[PDB]
């Protein structure tokens, strides 16, 4: 489930008119038409700030796995953070941090090696070059994984207490046979086959690494997030090279090569140019917002329900009945373990 | 209401030259002047303007009297101590009531102020004051309006500025106004209770943007910011041989337009004042590259094409414009990106008994293609008939231009020739002159590289261009690399400094103090930049060395890093929140406390369960 | 805004200029004002939207929180939900969620299932929990201990496969009679 | 309860011109404004 976008914090006047005093002049004719814009713009990005600590930050306190691994016999070292790793991470995040490639990463301040890049400068250099910057995500990537690790040691310890009020200890096995007692079949039968269930949850929970590893995309829908926002930031700036009817396409040669008074024309079609298209994208970009913002909200609720908590309603939490789900961060989204 | 207005404003906490009396300096004059002067009785009469202040120049005199006024705009010399020395041929004699109000309760302790502004834009000369009884002391600090009084259009250079004094038997505070953004608090009344001047701090900035004197705790994007370039390269191929317009204009057979000569000129360097004094110009519509910025131009090929005409033949040729001489001898493109030239000769296309040397055409099949020739001698068919010759219904294509000295202007014989620049990007031959700078291979520089302007950085490169590659590009169409036109090494040219500011401020009411936050742009870029005033952002955040916090977000001023840890307050970016707490008070920044640290003590056999219960009532909204 | 014309007011724009020359700025009025209107429209459906989404999600809590009690959890505000009490507000609704939050609890020695004579008895709705000394059944959220009965558990094992048995005597109220 | 709508595929290029070579090319200066349409068209083709 996709849970935010990159945040973008596109300058009107810096797009429309490149440090150009009559450029930027005759945009200010324009009335306060782009100061929408960048409203607009700032409201997204608190949205999808706001998404990610709806979806994730659903704790009280910070919890920890005790020292000791046995759940009775289950086997979760795949699912809880990795002492060894310095990301302390588990094994599946990994595989999804690298499985999804960004574009812009936008934590790298990056001005600097333009200079250094030696060859064609690359996406981000260009649209550095034309006022088109990414902001990065208030939550890292890095503490967002320490909120899952509350979530999950929440859940494995405590079972579906904590999401209530205070975190009440109960053994693995014991919370197994609520589970199982709240699908309608009675706890005898666990404490009678848990060994059995024991290796069947190791053995899917195992194959579901295979799983992601071997497939070319299972990450198909963040993936798809992040292509639709690094496709839409690329038209955008590729319309800078459009003359939109125009002697040419550049600000700066056509204030060096026509006076003012009839410059102006060719000026003024390329600010009503580039800001219908400035337009265009932040058009597009309120309604994937949207659609993005509808989808954290059921990532929430799906959270709020399958973990912290058994939830009856039927193929909600996956397929079959419902008995538990673990969650793991993704770059730009939750993956759930039901 | 909270208008906010541009105009010429005295910048807040500026510098006033304060002076004294017991000889009378002239003081310069620009945007304006602020005049303030606090008095017992009168001891200052009036104000001279204008330039030089002689006998050569109009000046103005604002000299009062008790009774009126004598504001006049008149070619005085000095008085050198009667004042209308020499008025000369005078102007604008004005008269009206006096501008100094004076009032005393009984006692001369009310020592009031008097503030004025004067400013000459668009001339159209505007006068404000205001008088104040005193409370304390000079140039006191509460708010005051100004009021206008006479608004008389001079309309007269003013730049030098001069004041007059008194007689018979702690003033002259000065100002100068600056072109600054104001945000200006109205009462109910229409009177202006409070100002603030929006490029002063960065809460100033921040109020301003949103138009309200309250800021609510929080974190505001109020601007951006780019380092303003100290010094800039421009450097050209490594040629200097001159181009031949003398030839194209010192010639005398120029082509009748039915063949109109057409020369190239390539690898050279055209400056255009050679063009300029071989005609007493007389159309010189360029329909290509201004004469201005010709010569900051630099073009592949350029072609001259030489062909005399009239004055309405010279209006006549023009990018895709009809006219038999434009659609059967010369054409130009609709598109037609070049300048035309056109002067007057009736000294090499005249003599007595007339000369009809030159030729045109009326009669063409169809039209003429732009930048084609159709010199040829085909008698143009009418009816059906193949006939082939002179006379009736069998007329030659081409008339003769006969010109003679004595003709109307409309007549003459005009010489035309044009420039038809291409302004392609190919690699350039006829640059103008412009002089070459050297390089500042790390310093951000306006460059002018071959008609390509532009800003950036220049560094080392080994993008390895084939010998034939030059202006380049990125993946994006943004110029990214121009090999050196001297040296051929390549140079990468990379964005100046931009990213954004934002003001992190607690509630004006709980504080005024503010944090800056510069986005994605590393502090000691900034500190290079601020140290050596080239940012553009003109409130200068203080340092203290303690106040700098290199985030992922960029780089925090203002507050500094205490490693404990709170629940956020401000958000900033990348787990770092800013908040107002106490030492007394000042603005922190740290790393987020994601809640409570809690342990839980699972064990096999241990369950806690509740031996009671709370009941609690939550609201959503 | 002036748009890039001669002036921003329709009334002295014709008042000023001829109809066949005031055309072309009243066409960029025109243009200008046109696309400011598309765009407050564009950006109240989106709010509107927005706001929809919000409303039937008021809707659904309202259906559920307030006619009934959902079992689905944190959805009905913090904590077991017990009513909802709806107010209205100036353009939305205010909920109050009556929750049920535990309190104090200490530490109980458990176990899984108890083995009275080589039969493993699991607890009908509860927890065995035990003091330090007698074990005895609870329920899930409230500490109330009861004698373990023949009614309070169901019995079904062997004493073997039931991890975590725990000997220890059941009664039956049979034998004394 | 709807579950989708008619699935369209406007074509920018002839709907704003009629086979007409000019106005074609003075369309193609608009730049990549309209693919984005085409794009948004098929995208929500798909998604119904
Ligand atoms: O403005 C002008 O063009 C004229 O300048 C002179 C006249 O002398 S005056 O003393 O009368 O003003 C003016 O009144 C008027
Ligand atoms: C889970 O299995 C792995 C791999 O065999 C093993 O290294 C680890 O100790 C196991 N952990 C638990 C809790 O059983
Ligand atoms: C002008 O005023 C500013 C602000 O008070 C001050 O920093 C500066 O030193 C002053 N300059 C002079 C020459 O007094
Ligand atoms: C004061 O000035 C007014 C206006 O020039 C003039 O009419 C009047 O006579 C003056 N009074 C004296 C005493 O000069
Ligand atoms: C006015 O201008 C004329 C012509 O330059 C000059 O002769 C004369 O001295 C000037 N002043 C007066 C008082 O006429
Ligand atoms: C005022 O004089 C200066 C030279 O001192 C000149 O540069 C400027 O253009 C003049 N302004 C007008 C309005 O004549
Ligand atoms: C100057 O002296 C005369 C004579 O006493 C007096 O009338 C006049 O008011 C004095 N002027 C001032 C400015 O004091
Ligand atoms: C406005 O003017 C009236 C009349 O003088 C006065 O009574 C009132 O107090 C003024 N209001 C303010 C806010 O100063
Ligand atoms: C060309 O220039 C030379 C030198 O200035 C001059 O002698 C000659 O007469 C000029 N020819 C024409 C036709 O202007
Ligand atoms: C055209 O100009 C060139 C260069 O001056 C000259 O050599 C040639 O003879 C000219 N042709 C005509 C038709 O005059
Ligand atoms: C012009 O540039 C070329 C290439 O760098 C160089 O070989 C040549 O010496 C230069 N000429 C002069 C005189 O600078
Ligand atoms: C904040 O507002 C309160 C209430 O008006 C006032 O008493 C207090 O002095 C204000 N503080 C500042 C520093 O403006
Ligand atoms: C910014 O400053 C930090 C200070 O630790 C340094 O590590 C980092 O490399 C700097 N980044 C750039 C782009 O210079
Ligand atoms: C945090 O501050 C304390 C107190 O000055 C200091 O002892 C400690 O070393 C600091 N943290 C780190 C990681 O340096
Ligand atoms: C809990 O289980 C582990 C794993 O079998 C065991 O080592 C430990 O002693 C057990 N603790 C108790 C109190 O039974
Ligand atoms: C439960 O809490 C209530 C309210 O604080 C208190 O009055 C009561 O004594 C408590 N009862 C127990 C059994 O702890
Ligand atoms: C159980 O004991 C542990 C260890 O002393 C303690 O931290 C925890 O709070 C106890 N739990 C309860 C509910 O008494
Ligand atoms: C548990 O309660 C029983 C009740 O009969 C009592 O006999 C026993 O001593 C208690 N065990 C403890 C307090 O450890
Ligand atoms: C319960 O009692 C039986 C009978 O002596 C014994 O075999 C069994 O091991 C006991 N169970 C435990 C866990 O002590």
């Amino acid at each position: 489930l996709p849970v935010s976008m990159t945040k973008t914090s596109v300058d009107c006047t810096m797009y429309i008119c490149g440090d150009s005093t009559e450029c930027s002049n005759l945009l200010l004719q324009y009335g306060s038409f782009c100061t929408q814009l960048k409203r607009a713009l700032t409201g997204i990005a608190v949205e999808q700030d706001k998404n990610t600590q709806e979806v994730f930050a659903q704790v009280k306190q910070i919890y920890k796995t005790p020292p000791i691994k046995y759940f009775g016999g289950f086997n979760f070292s795949q699912i809880l953070p990795d002492p060894s790793k310095p990301s302390k991470r588990s094994p599946i995040e990994d595989l999804l941090f690298n499985k999804v490639t960004l574009a812009d990463a936008g934590f790298i301040k990056q001005y600097g090696d333009c200079l250094g890049d030696i060859a064609a400068r690359d996406l981000i250099c260009a649209q550095k070059f034309n006022g088109l910057t990414v902001l990065p995500p208030l939550l890292t990537d890095e503490m967002i994984a320490q909120y899952t690790s509350a979530l999950l040691a929440g859940t494995i310890t405590s079972g579906w207490t904590f999401g209530a009020g205070p975190a009440l200890q109960i053994p693995f096995p014991m919370q197994m046979a609520y589970r199982f007692n709240g699908i309608g079949v009675t706890q005898n039968v666990l404490y009678e086959n848990q060994k059995l269930i024991a290796n069947q949850f190791n053995s899917a929970i195992g194959k579901i690494q295979d799983s992601l590893f071997s497939t070319p995309s299972a990450l198909g829908k963040l993936q798809d997030v992040v292509n639709h926002n690094a496709q839409a930031l690329n038209t955008l700036v590729k319309q800078l090279s459009s003359k939109f009817g125009a002697i040419s396409s550049v600000l700066n040669d056509i204030l060096s090569r026509l006076d003012p008074p009839e410059a102006e024309v060719q000026i003024d079609r390329l600010i009503t140019g580039r800001l219908q298209s400035l337009q265009t994208y932040v058009t597009q970009q309120l309604i994937r917002a949207a659609e993005i913002r509808a989808s954290a909200n059921l990532a929430a609720t799906k959270m709020s329900e399958c973990v912290l908590g058994q939830s009856k309603r039927v193929d909600f939490c996956g397929k079959g009945y419902h008995l538990m789900s673990f969650p793991q961060s993704a770059p730009h989204g939750v993956v759930f373990l039901h | 209401v909270l208008h906010l207005t541009q105009d010429l404003f005295l910048p807040f906490f500026s510098n006033v030259t304060w002076f004294h009396a017991i000889d009378n300096p002239v003081l310069p004059f620009n945007d304006g002047v602020y005049f303030a002067s606090t008095e017992k009785s009168n001891i200052i009469r009036g104000w001279i303007f204008g330039t030089t202040l002689d006998s050569k120049t109009q000046s103005l005199l604002i000299v009062n009297n008790a009774t009126n006024v004598f504001i006049k705009v008149c070619e005085f010399q000095f008085c050198n101590d009667g004042v209308y020395s020499s008025a000369n041929n005078c102007t604008f004699e004005y008269v009206s009531q006096p501008f100094l109000m004076d009032l005393e309760g009984k006692q001369g302790n009310f020592k009031n102020l008097r503030e004025f502004v004067f400013k000459n834009i668009d001339g159209y000369f505007k006068i404000y004051s205001k008088h104040t009884p005193i409370i304390g002391r000079d140039f006191p600090q509460g708010f005051s309006a100004l009021e206008p009084l006479v608004d008389l259009p001079i309309g007269i250079n003013i730049t030098r500025f001069q004041t007059l004094l008194a007689l018979n038997r702690a003033d002259y505070y000065v100002g100068y106004l600056q072109p600054r953004t104001f945000l200006l608090k109205y009462n109910e009344n229409g009177t202006i209770t409070d100002a603030v001047d929006c490029a002063l701090d960065p809460l100033s900035e921040t109020k301003c943007t949103l138009k309200s004197f309250t800021v609510e705790k929080g974190i505001y994007q109020t601007s951006n910011f780019r380092v303003q370039p100290t010094e800039s390269i421009v450097r050209f191929p490594n040629v200097t041989n001159l181009c031949p317009f003398h030839e194209v204009f010192n010639a005398t057979r120029f082509a009748s337009v039915y063949a109109w000569n057409r020369t190239r000129i390539s690898n050279c360097v055209a400056d255009y004042s050679v063009l300029y004094n071989f005609a007493p110009f007389f159309a010189f519509k360029c329909y290509g590259v201004s004469p201005t910025k010709l010569n900051d131009l630099c073009f592949t090929n350029v072609y001259a094409d030489s062909f005399v005409i009239k004055g309405n033949e010279v209006s006549q040729i023009a990018p895709g414009q009809t006219g038999n001489i434009a659609d059967y001898n010369y054409k130009l493109p609709d598109d037609f990106t070049g300048c035309v030239i056109a002067w007057n000769s009736n000294k090499l296309d005249s003599k007595h008994s007339g000369n009809y040397d030159y030729w045109y055409r009326s009669f063409r099949k169809s039209k003429l293609k732009p930048f084609e020739r159709d010199i040829s001698t085909e008698i143009y068919q009418a009816g059906n008939k193949p006939c082939k010759g002179k006379g009736p219904n069998c007329y030659f294509p081409l008339q003769s231009y006969g010109f003679r000295p004595t003709y109307g202007v409309g007549h003459q014989p005009y010489r035309v020739v044009v420039l038809s620049f291409e302004l392609l990007h190919a690699p350039a031959t006829v640059c103008g002159p412009k002089k070459s700078t050297n390089l500042v291979k790390n310093k951000c520089v306006n460059f002018n590289f071959n008609g390509l302007t532009g800003t950036g950085v220049l560094t080392k490169s080994n993008k390895k261009f084939l010998p034939f590659q030059q202006f380049g590009r990125d993946i994006v169409d943004t110029t990214d690399a121009v090999r050196d036109p001297q040296t051929l090494e390549i140079l990468d040219i990379t964005p100046c400094s931009f990213g954004g500011v934002s003001v992190i401020t607690p509630g004006t009411n709980t504080s005024n103090q503010v944090a800056v936050l510069y986005q994605g742009v590393n502090c000691t870029e900034v500190s290079v930049a601020i140290h050596a005033d080239q940012l553009t952002p003109t409130w200068r955040v203080y340092s203290t060395g303690s106040n700098v916090f290199q985030t992922r977000a960029g780089c925090l001023i203002g507050a500094e890093y205490v490693n404990n840890s709170y629940e956020c307050d401000i958000p900033i970016g990348a787990g770092i929140c800013a908040s107002y707490q106490t030492q007394s008070q000042s603005i922190i920044a740290y790393t987020m406390s994601l809640g409570a640290e809690n342990s839980v003590a699972y064990s096999n056999n241990s369950i806690a369960i509740p031996t009671n219960f709370t009941i609690s009532v939550t609201t959503e909204i | 805004s002036k748009f890039g014309a001669i002036s921003s007011v329709l009334n002295d724009i014709l008042s000023r200029l001829d109809p066949p020359e005031a055309e072309v700025q009243i066409d960029r009025l025109i243009t200008g004002r046109l696309q400011s209107l598309q765009t407050y429209v564009t950006q109240q459906l989106i709010r509107a939207a927005e706001i929809r989404a919000s409303a039937n999600l008021a809707a659904t809590k309202m259906s559920e929180c307030v006619l009934g009690q959902s079992k689905r959890v944190d959805f009905c505000g913090k904590g077991y939900h017990l009513m909802s009490f709806p107010q209205s507000a100036p353009h939305g609704v205010v909920f109050l969620h009556v929750t049920y939050v535990p309190a104090q609890e200490k530490n109980f020695t458990t176990a899984p299932a108890i083995c009275h004579d080589g039969k493993a008895h699991f607890p009908r709705e509860g927890v065995f929990v035990s003091n330090g000394t007698h074990w005895f059944v609870t329920q899930r959220n409230f500490y109330e201990p009861q004698i373990i009965t023949t009614d309070n558990t169901f019995v079904s094992g062997n004493c073997d496969v039931v991890i975590g048995i725990v000997n220890n005597t059941v009664y039956d109220p049979l034998q004394l009679e």
